[PDB]
């Protein structure tokens, strides 16, 4: 029964362990830490519930340690072991938790990973930018290819009776300039088409290429977070 | 073309198109019929896929922005008005006219109410309103200099000099710092009742001076007090100034003129979600085998309960149509809670997509039926599974991971309880720790014991407001009888300063009620001057907030359409980020309103726009230099503007065999615009600005944010270590704008033209009197710059960072990072190149007094930084969701309180600079104290 030999016992550590340490674990998650303020060794608890990482200070007065007046526990592990082996609740009812799992004690690559993570990142945002401009150009050409639908139905409602009339009065020379339109109307709506139709191949492939990309990151990311957590764990 | 006949040098202006037109109609039929040339109007699809007219005959073809050689032919205003917008926005318009979701076009029309009060105020007191509006004051913080160092003066009064243009005479008057310009007018008048009350603009910029109180508030003249220049100032009559704003008018646009209780308190049930389905996951299917998806009732940072997960699945098809039961109730549910999900991988734990559902709705009504969104992609850098402070809505981009899923169903009407039933809910039904926690930095730790104290004597802290942040992260947020107590408390909750109600508005205080006091207390007590310098934080703020309308907009969008500078920059940092399509849909709402409601002003952005436009385009072919750049497009374009760095510098004619770029690894422009002031001669001949593209900016416009709330306390208080906290302006995507200092030089040029050459350089600088002044000015710059370098943890500099003024002063630029990239507090180091200067040539430095001096008042700096720590914790909380790597989270925040040592007491934080900057000299430090 020593501060040192306590398995809950963690000495000076910063927040950023204690929550890097305090993931991925089940409710009912507790470690011992020196206190930031360090001055006659407050100490400090953790009680993670409900998600939330509950901060618990275990005061100490004349030769004396416990959470809070009436001041009746000689030791700090004597009250440790007192409530991981009862409820929270008879104090304060809110906390009505019991302690369970205890936080037991246990170079390329990183930089590498990074490299990519960027890489990737900054292919993303520019292939996001480009996928954008595609599509409004690819609304741009639909929209313009039905107001050209729309115009050329409105000039045949329009001008249907004065082609009749032209037509059966005999001239030759007016159907003529008509065909020659017409024709010239059809190429160039089917020019437009096509490229309409290129261009939605393109984009097809272009989307297919940021699904893989994306996938790619998404399945490399871990391993950058498992590299840097191993870095961690090794160097503090 | 009524006809309908087509026909296909032709890029000159509308009259040759027109003319060909009616040659072809004269030498073809069907043309009997036509009306007049007047009563037709050409319209066409330009290449932003807008159907648009063309009236601009100043712009030809070429500037019309078209994609196809195509023209047809059929209130005007209200159009051109919207292709302006379209273009100072830079995407179309009419295409959200086609969005098909309630709340985008809810707030396109509620919006225009916001623009409607703002532009009446903005045309209130006329023809002064708009007068104050164009040239707003660029006043200083504090209205009085301190009553300690107004000795800088010579028997408290300041020399200036008035000049009149005749086409030339100046008039030198000595006049008190703290008088209204009526008596400088009036004393002008002489020397060559009268109530005269015309602008005097500063020489070469057009700021101006309008308010009726004294002179030196200004921050160009209190500049010109502390550097000792000569302050000189021009006058103008009011008509001059009045004739340049033609004058322009708001109109509606076409969507405008368009026209007991049941509540969540009273369902006993629990809060389950059918998840049915993903539409498709991004996940490659052999390398990862076990994926779910995760939920969880956050608010804040907070799980409200544990996150309820789904069971794992094959990657094959993720069809569950499962409901899970979260243990939190229905009732207990708070105004804000979110639905914070992501699809997740495990392996034997990281995400794989996120996103956030409100549980409400802005008509504050639950969600409730079949509900299928798309899923952000996954932000660089967060390790965390999930991402509470993301941005919340659907995601506009299709192609995206989509989930399917289904809420409860009540067959009822569900509103969270009006504030009502709360406030008449009654009549029918020691100091030490708290003074502790609120003067300790909202980073800290926080424990239940303080925080059931908090709780227990809530009433007891109403005498601390300070502590107001405090309980927030104490109480929980899932009961509804301590929420309806925590929103009692916030409804009488006296006022805060504009700092720690500006903490109020973080990523961990999302309750509309608890957001609408801290916009509240913003806009009641927050200063113009200080909101141009809070301006960043108070944009970044908006990325926040659930809904496309709030109290945050209400306040932004009326101060910016008041303020035309403050509003130029909401402008510029609205626009800075549209290529981000988190925010893209509402920060383009808010620009088209901008648009809308800016006025004539609107040209002038374009006119920067375009610059921009063209150096984005021109620093594109960057990547035997002025040859090609010599069509006369550019000289057209590039010329009489106002600068994004200022609304008052005037980019005149360019010198282009003046410009001259380096190599610097990468290429900015060093671009020279002279200045078209009739009389630039006395503030500067020329203009010079550095254009910067492919790198950000944003950490520089905080670094230089900070720096000069840094020098500004070490004013207040008594130091007078003048920093040179110069211009800054990231106007897009990695681009924009740097100004450049007045006679000043880099150290390694000098080493390399000219160890002691900086001290044989300082020397023959000058001479006489007006040494011992540079050496001072020296002394106090360098002290001030350490500070600064070593509380913020600026990273590696060289000799090239570091520049010297003429008069004494020392700056820095190019920070590269600060608060460190994670995976050497100050690795900067000192080295003795300025150990010899400050020892003024002697090679001993401890029997040196004035170094004794130098470390002093850098401790002296150093602990007033200390005892304000707070504003630069509150302001570096607020930027977390601001897409910098180095700023996510706030476990990055600790490095402010881990160098400023705030766990510490004052001596044992002396004696940690010292021990630092000892490590880092190898010696030299870690003395006597005091």
């Amino acid at each position: 029964m020593s501060l040192q030999d306590a398995e809950w016992y963690w000495g000076d550590i910063s927040r950023e362990e204690v929550n890097e340490k305090l993931r991925d674990t089940a409710d009912g998650t507790f470690l011992v830490r020196d206190a930031s303020t360090k001055m006659h060794g407050d100490y400090t608890l953790t009680l993670r519930k409900g998600g939330n990482n509950k901060l618990i200070k275990i005061f100490h007065r004349d030769g004396k340690y416990g959470f809070s007046d009436p001041l009746t526990f000689s030791s700090v592990v004597e009250l440790i072991n007192h409530y991981r082996n009862e409820s929270l609740a008879q104090y304060n009812p809110k906390l009505d938790v019991k302690l369970l799992y205890p936080v037991s004690k246990y170079n390329t690559q990183f930089q590498e990973k990074s490299r990519e993570y960027d890489r990737l990142y900054e292919e993303y945002t520019r292939t996001s930018q480009e996928i954008q401009m595609k599509r409004t150009a690819i609304e741009a050409f639909n929209e313009t290819i039905k107001i050209f639908e729309e115009q050329c139905q409105t000039q045949e409602r329009y001008s249907k009776e004065y082609i009749e009339k032209f037509k059966r009065e005999g001239n030759e020379k007016e159907i003529q300039r008509i065909m020659h339109n017409y024709d010239k109307l059809k190429s160039r709506i089917s020019e437009i088409i096509d490229s309409r139709r290129r261009l939605e191949e393109d984009l097809k492939k272009q989307a297919a290429e940021y699904r893989e990309i994306d996938k790619r990151m998404n399945s490399i990311k871990p391993d950058l977070i498992q590299l840097r957590k191993t870095r961690d764990q090794y160097l503090m | 073309l009524p006809n309908g006949m087509i026909v296909t040098l032709r890029e000159a202006t509308l009259i040759t198109i027109k003319h060909e037109l009616f040659k072809e109609a004269r030498k073809y039929p069907l043309h009997q019929l036509l009306q007049d040339e007047s009563s037709y109007i050409f319209v066409s699809v330009t290449q932003e896929a807008e159907r648009e007219e063309f009236f601009d005959e100043t712009r030809r073809l070429c500037d019309l922005r078209l994609f196809q050689p195509f023209l047809k032919v059929i209130n005007r205003e209200e159009k051109i008005l919207n292709r302006e917008i379209g273009f100072a926005i830079g995407m179309p318009v009419c295409e959200f006219d086609m969005v098909k979701d309630p709340e985008v076009q809810d707030f396109r029309r509620n919006i225009l109410n916001v623009c409607k009060e703002a532009v009446d105020l903005r045309d209130l007191n006329s023809p002064h309103s708009r007068a104050m509006y164009v040239y707003p004051p660029n006043v200083e913080s504090s209205p009085e200099l301190p009553k300690h160092i107004y000795n800088k003066l010579d028997k408290g009064q300041i020399i200036v000099v008035i000049w009149v243009i005749v086409s030339k005479q100046k008039y030198t008057l000595k006049i008190n710092h703290d008088c209204v310009p009526e008596q400088v007018i009036a004393e002008a008048i002489r020397k060559k009742e009268y109530q005269g009350k015309y602008i005097l603009k500063v020489c070469g910029c057009d700021e101006y001076f309008l308010e009726k109180y004294p002179l030196s508030q200004y921050k160009y003249i209190r500049s010109c007090i502390m550097l000792g220049r000569m302050p000189n100032l021009m006058l103008m009559a009011k008509e001059s100034l009045y004739s340049q704003l033609p004058m322009d008018c708001f109109t509606m646009p076409s969507y405008s003129r368009r026209i007991s209780t049941k509540s969540l308190w009273v369902i006993n049930s629990a809060l389950r979600i059918k998840i049915l389905c993903a539409t498709y996951v991004n996940v490659n299917i052999r390398d990862i085998d076990k994926i779910y998806v995760r939920t969880g009732i956050y608010h804040g940072g907070e799980p409200l309960c544990d996150n309820v997960n789904t069971q794992r699945v094959p990657c094959s098809n993720p069809r569950w149509n499962e409901w899970l039961n979260y243990d939190i109730y229905i009732p207990d549910l708070p105004r804000a809670a979110r639905l914070c999900l992501s699809i997740c991988s495990v392996k034997g734990h990281c995400p794989l997509a996120w996103g956030n559902i409100n549980l409400f709705d802005y008509t504050d009504t639950l969600v409730s039926g079949k509900m299928a969104l798309n899923l952000w992609p996954v932000p660089h850098g967060l390790e965390d599974l999930l991402n509470p402070i993301g941005v919340t809505g659907s995601n506009p981009n299709k192609e995206t991971p989509c989930l399917e899923l289904e809420f409860d169903w009540f067959s009822s009407v569900v509103k969270f309880p009006d504030m009502s039933v709360i406030e008449e809910h009654a009549n029918w039904s020691d100091k030490e720790q708290l003074k502790a926690i609120s003067t300790r930095d909202p980073l800290s730790e926080i424990t239940e014991q303080e925080k059931d104290f908090l709780w227990s004597h809530r009433h007891y802290c109403v005498t601390i407001p300070e502590i107001l942040p405090k309980l927030l992260l104490s109480v929980k947020w899932n009961s509804r009888d301590e929420v309806a107590q925590m929103y009692c408390l916030v409804k009488d909750w006296p006022p805060i300063k504009p700092e720690q109600a500006m903490e109020l508005l973080d990523c961990n205080y999302p309750d509309p009620m608890v957001r609408g006091f801290a916009v509240r207390c913003l806009e009641k007590y927050l200063t113009d001057d200080k909101l141009s310098q809070y301006l960043i934080q108070l944009v970044q703020v908006l990325k926040y907030e659930q809904y496309l309308d709030n109290l945050l907009v209400r306040f932004l969008l009326k101060k910016a359409l008041t303020n035309q500078r403050i509003g130029h920059f909401f402008f510029w940092h609205l626009k800075s980020e549209m290529h981000n399509k988190t925010v893209s849909q509402r920060f383009g709402l808010l620009l088209e309103s901008y648009c809308r409601a800016c006025g004539m002003y609107l040209k002038h952005l374009n006119r920067q726009v375009e610059a921009m436009e063209k150096l984005i385009n021109l620093t594109d072919i960057l990547k035997f230099l002025v040859e090609q750049m010599r069509r006369p497009d550019f000289m057209d374009a590039l010329q009489g503007f106002l600068s994004p760095l200022n609304p008052a510098h005037q980019l005149g004619n360019l010198r282009l065999e003046e410009c001259r770029i380096m190599s610097s690894a990468k290429r900015p422009l060093w671009l020279n615009w002279e200045n078209p002031d009739i009389m630039s001669e006395l503030l500067f001949q020329n203009n010079e600005i550095i254009f910067k593209n492919g790198d950000d900016l944003r950490q520089d416009m905080l670094t230089l944010q900070i720096i000069r709330i840094m020098e500004n306390i070490w004013q207040n208080q008594g130091l007078d270590l003048r920093m040179l906290p110069y211009g800054c302006l990231s106007i897009g995507d990695c681009v924009g704008l740097i100004e450049v200092v007045r006679n000043s030089h880099t150290i390694m040029q000098i080493q390399c033209k000219g160890s002691h050459t900086l001290h044989q350089w300082l020397k023959d600088k000058n001479k006489g009197e007006i040494y011992d002044a540079a050496i001072d000015l020296f002394t106090r710059s360098c002290a001030g710059y350490c500070v600064a370098t070593f509380i913020l943890g600026i990273g590696d500099r060289h000799n090239s960072n570091i520049m010297v003024k003429d008069d004494g002063q020392l700056f820095h630029i190019d920070f590269g990072h600060f608060l460190d990239h994670k995976k050497e507090r100050v690795p900067f180091v000192l080295t003795q190149d300025f150990l010899i200067v400050i020892s003024k040539g002697a090679q001993e430095c401890t029997k040196t007094r004035e170094f004794e001096r130098f470390q002093e008042m850098c401790y002296k700096a150093y602990l007033a930084i200390r005892q304000h720590a707070n504003l630069f914790i509150n302001l570096f909380s607020m930027m977390l969701g601001s897409g910098m790597p180095e700023l996510q989270s706030f476990d990055d925040i600790a490095y402010i309180r881990k160098t400023l040592a705030l766990d510490k007491t004052e001596q044992e934080a002396l004696e940690y600079f010292m021990k630092q900057m000892n490590d880092a000299h190898h010696g030299g430090w870690t003395t006597k104290m005091d």
